[PDB]
């Protein structure tokens, strides 16, 4: 009973901090945390895993979401949160159960400037959600208007926020636009009136640097909404080639850099649903295969 | 108005007393001329307005306006503007204070009230107007460290059908301690909305006990008023051990938080259908911990309280008419806890229907053997039970012998 | 009792912190602690506030002396210590027994530099009781 007790005495011992002020109080518990939750590679500890730090009396996730006066919690959001990213689909097998309390667990606040460490993984753990729950239950169900009331006002806010969450959030409106059941086909014709202006303002209008996040996110958002309103009865040759046009010039890299989400979307729509956008391919030469 | 009008320029005194005078006289001159008086907007418009790096630009003048809506005056018989939108979002960026003394803020308790101002009569203004608030609202957070909850605490009871906006997010972020920032967001939560349906399980979490009796008196009401106004739905499995505390708030000092503890019981009691004695339902445990302490309720220092508990049980809700069957009843009544005054409360629930009786005016044998006299005396707490009848004092209406008998029985075991 | 029980409650009230990351939030309820103090002004509120404050399972000192990952709690000394400063001879009469254990509640760290606010009153308390304790069995036994 060695291997399962070992892994069970190291999560139940260090079940509390004791975040106060000293040298580097606040990061270096939630460190061990996530450096022995990582060791859990075998089934039975990933069931033992998901069973103890997935409850609701004790465990990461009841303090991350019940932690508030959380500034010097946000280096536990760090760590956690973006350890629990890879944690889910590196081996994810086990987690079904409890995507539905991972989605009540992510939670915002921060200060507007240039940067907050939790501003990257604070919607991506959404977006593994949407990676790793696709088409199944555990979507189309749990409380998709809250997400598209809340993340709609913060696009109308109209960039008073700084890149990392900036991409998030056209990221996962882009997507949030292709889970299509119950709710949203009249508030999806919006995504456009933006889409239009700021991905030309993004790339090649110099006025704001074609830097990589803005691009990407922007990209992805307007890419993901046309997974529905097929385009075999209209707008083919309205919002399928002038956006398209508009992919291609997102897809070449606007620096070397080029990384994984700026010409993904693109490439991930085109390997969907080339099918939709069909009109094109009469004049279209496909020439550019090389 | 042109005497007024350097006033509304200097309203402003160092001296705060004087500056209760100033406001208490046109307190009186708006009370006294208001039919002969207008309101120039074009006067007002700095007096909230202004730009430092804390406060006070060119405003200190807000009761200005706080008078016409604490005195019945209706607002904007005077235009509009397209900008009078910048009266709001302005003051609304007076919130950076770092003031040390509990008062948070010059952005007005006031302003907020527009949604009051225009729901009764109706002008466009307030639509465009809540949504661009609530933006900058919800952005400013993180402008600079003050709190945005007194804009929605003193902004309470106005416009209740859109007034849940923020606790959609909130709720994630800022449950509440602090003392008396928790008695300000309790008051908060006081706002009737339906956003709400399976919020209990919070609720579902165990420690709202303790913290129900962290600070006395009126500031906690708002907790048990959670229970208050969303009775009709429930299912109270969880109630059985949210009431337990509840039997020991008569041991725990409070007096109004009494009197809801009392309404809450005379809700629970009526509106579990207790009539409705279904064989196999789980309310038994909760009739007999809810009788607990219906029954000691009566012990509560409060004469008051205890008469409303004395006139809730004389109804016809259990004791019943029939005089035997109103002694079983009332023998059904006792409780091991109340054994020092069940003499008295007992004597007090049955001599009530001698109380009322038709037959006063017929005392005892009324022949009319003397002549006449009346008196009365007042020196100082008292006592009132006396009444001087046609015959002499001697032969009275038949409460002046009942009354004092439960009177002293309340007092002598 | 209104006026004993008053003070009673408004000092077992607030006799927990929640010292976390926020506006201010390590100052301010250590500010109402002492300005609900300083309201002690009668030998009968004196002596309660001698019980309660200078008690070992709660209170004031005990957290104070038990508060060591204490770079936030420089602030809670710097308002509790220089308001018992003030408070040990303003009205002094009622506190004599518990001076040892004021003696034990002072304590000391701190950065090496310009400044840090409880280095006024941090020996300032043991000055103050060399001035109210004197010539007596307060002193020349206690360690």
């Amino acid at each position: 009973a060695g291997v399962r007790c070992s892994l069970l005495r190291l999560q139940e011992t260090l079940s509390a901090a004791d975040r106060c002020g000293a040298a580097l109080a606040g990061h270096q518990l939630i460190r061990g945390l996530g450096q022995e939750c990582v060791l859990s590679s075998s089934p039975a500890v990933l069931a033992l895993q998901t069973s103890l730090v997935f409850s609701r009396d004790f465990g990461l996730l009841v303090f991350v979401r019940k932690s508030l006066n959380s500034i010097e919690f946000r280096e536990c959001r760090e760590e956690i949160l973006k350890f629990l990213c890879i944690f889910l689909e590196k081996m994810g097998q086990k987690i079904a159960p409890y995507s539905v309390e991972i989605k009540n667990t992510c939670t915002s606040v921060y200060t507007k400037d240039r940067a907050a460490k939790c501003k990257i993984p604070a919607l991506d753990l959404l977006i593994k959600l949407l990676q790793t729950f696709r088409s199944s239950r555990l979507m189309d169900e749990f409380k998709i208007g809250e997400l598209f009331s809340k993340f709609y006002g913060e696009l109308a806010l109209k960039k008073k926020i700084p890149d990392t969450v900036l991409e998030k959030v056209y990221e996962l409106l882009g997507l949030l636009g292709e889970v299509h059941p119950s709710e949203m086909i009249n508030n999806a014709e919006n995504l456009f009136r933006a889409f239009l202006g700021e991905l030309k303002t993004q790339m090649t209008s110099a006025v704001r640097e074609p830097k990589l996040p803005v691009l990407a996110g922007c990209l992805k958002g307007l890419s993901s909404l046309l997974c529905n309103f097929t385009k075999s009865m209209e707008e083919d040759p309205q919002t399928s080639r002038e956006i398209f046009n508009f992919v291609l010039k997102a897809i070449r890299p606007q620096i070397d850099l080029k990384r994984y989400a700026v010409p993904s979307a693109g490439l991930r729509l085109f390997a969907l649903h080339a099918s939709q956008f069909s009109t094109c391919l009469l004049d279209n030469y496909v020439s550019l295969f090389e | 108005n042109r005497l007024l009008n350097f006033l509304m320029k200097h309203v402003f005194h160092p001296k705060r007393a004087v500056f209760r005078h100033n406001l208490e006289i046109i307190k009186t001159l708006v009370e006294c001329w208001k039919d002969c008086l207008s309101i120039p907007y074009r006067l007002i418009f700095e007096k909230f307005s202004g730009k430092d790096p804390n406060s006070k630009d060119n405003s200190v003048g807000i009761q200005l306006l706080g008078i016409v809506m604490a005195n019945d005056l209706p607002p904007y018989d005077p235009q509009c503007g397209i900008q009078s939108s910048e009266y709001f979002q302005a003051l609304v960026n007076n919130m950076s204070f770092v003031r040390y003394k509990e008062v948070y803020a010059a952005a007005a308790e006031v302003l907020g009230l527009i949604l009051r101002y225009v729901m009764e009569r109706k002008n466009i203004l307030e639509e465009s107007l809540c949504e661009l608030v609530a933006k900058q609202l919800k952005q400013h957070q993180n402008t600079m460290e003050d709190k945005f909850i007194v804009c929605l605490n003193k902004v309470t009871k106005s416009f209740p059908p859109l007034a849940d906006r923020f606790m959609n997010a909130v709720f994630f972020l800022l449950p509440k301690f602090h003392g008396v920032l928790k008695t300000l967001c309790l008051e908060v939560v006081l706002c009737r909305v339906e956003g709400m349906t399976e919020l209990y399980f919070q609720l579902k979490s165990k420690d709202f006990v303790q913290v129900m009796r962290h600070r006395d008196d009126e500031r906690q009401k708002v907790c048990l008023d959670i229970i208050y106004k969303m009775m009709p739905k429930l299912k109270p499995v969880e109630l059985r051990e949210l009431l337990n505390p509840v039997v020991e708030f008569v041991s725990h000092p409070s007096t109004t938080c009494r009197e809801q503890m009392y309404n809450i019981l005379m809700w629970i009691h009526d509106n579990y259908r207790d009539p409705e004695s279904e064989t196999d339902n789980d309310s038994q445990e909760i009739f007999k911990l809810a009788k607990d302490v219906l029954i000691q309720g009566l012990i509560d220092e409060n004469p008051g309280l205890q008469l409303i508990i004395r006139n809730f049980w004389s109804h016809e809700t259990r004791l019943p008419s029939n005089t035997l069957d109103r002694l079983l009843a009332l023998n059904s009544l006792y409780s091991p806890k109340i054994e020092v005054h069940f003499l008295s409360l007992a004597t007090n629930f049955l001599l009530e229907m001698t109380s009322m009786s038709p037959d006063y005016p017929n005392p005892m044998f009324e022949h009319p053997l003397s002549e006449c006299e009346f008196q009365e005396y007042t020196i100082d707490v008292l006592y009132r039970s006396y009444r001087h009848g046609d015959l002499p004092d001697i032969q009275i209406k038949h409460s002046s012998l009942i009354t004092p008998l439960q009177a002293v029985a309340q007092r002598d075991p």
